[PDB]
């Protein structure tokens, strides 16, 4: 239940992704869990809200993360790769230009099991999750944020 | 059996590695959540 960044594991064991606990809600990407319930110790976390097009899901309650990239400043990916300590990677986002507006994007290419890692602004607020993107042959991830 | 394990606090780190470029890309997002270039 504690606030923090978490590995999402499956059963030998494999890391399939990452997520964020905040205000009693667990946040990750839909393609990581496909909405399956999650075990945490002796307890169970049930899905509450999810959307395939946004590629997001929340457990135990509604999506809580609402900060947004300011469009000018560097950010940090708090990457939690399989088998590696959580680590911060600072970068200046580029931009996905879409018919519905601009989305920040980070041109960082980590293992697939890093999907769901949070991207932070300088205040430490989560401005979105890593792991839904496009290939340009380097991968570029949208900064994917939900609605609170 | 999908399960979670805590990996850290959510904090900015002053001593972070810095890397990566900042491309400007035209993209479309389809109903399946997939981005493609335009």
């Amino acid at each position: 239940t504690t606030d923090g960044v978490y590995r999402v594991m499956t059963r030998g064991s494999t890391q399939v992704g990452v997520g964020v606990m905040q205000e009693g809600v667990f946040h990750t990407m839909w393609h990581v869990t496909k909405g399956a319930a999650l075990r945490s110790g002796e307890g169970r976390l049930d899905p509450y809200w999810g959307d395939v097009k946004q590629d997001l899901v929340s457990y135990c309650g509604p999506w809580k993360l609402d900060a947004a990239w300011d469009g000018l400043s560097e950010v940090q990916l708090l990457a939690v790769p399989p088998g590696e300590r959580a680590k911060n990677i600072q970068t200046l986002p580029g931009i996905f230009k879409t018919k519905d507006g601009d989305i920040g994007a980070v041109a960082l290419d980590y293992p697939a099991g890093t999907s769901g890692s949070p991207i932070l602004d300088k205040s430490g607020r989560v401005i979105g999750l890593y792991g839904n993107g496009v290939v340009i042959g380097s991968y570029v991830s949208a900064i994917t944020q939900g609605k609170r | 059996d999908m399960y979670i394990e805590r990996a850290g606090d959510i904090t900015w780190e002053k001593d972070a590695e810095v890397t990566g470029n900042s491309p400007r890309l035209d993209v479309a997002l389809d109903e399946s959540g997939d981005f493609s270039l335009v």
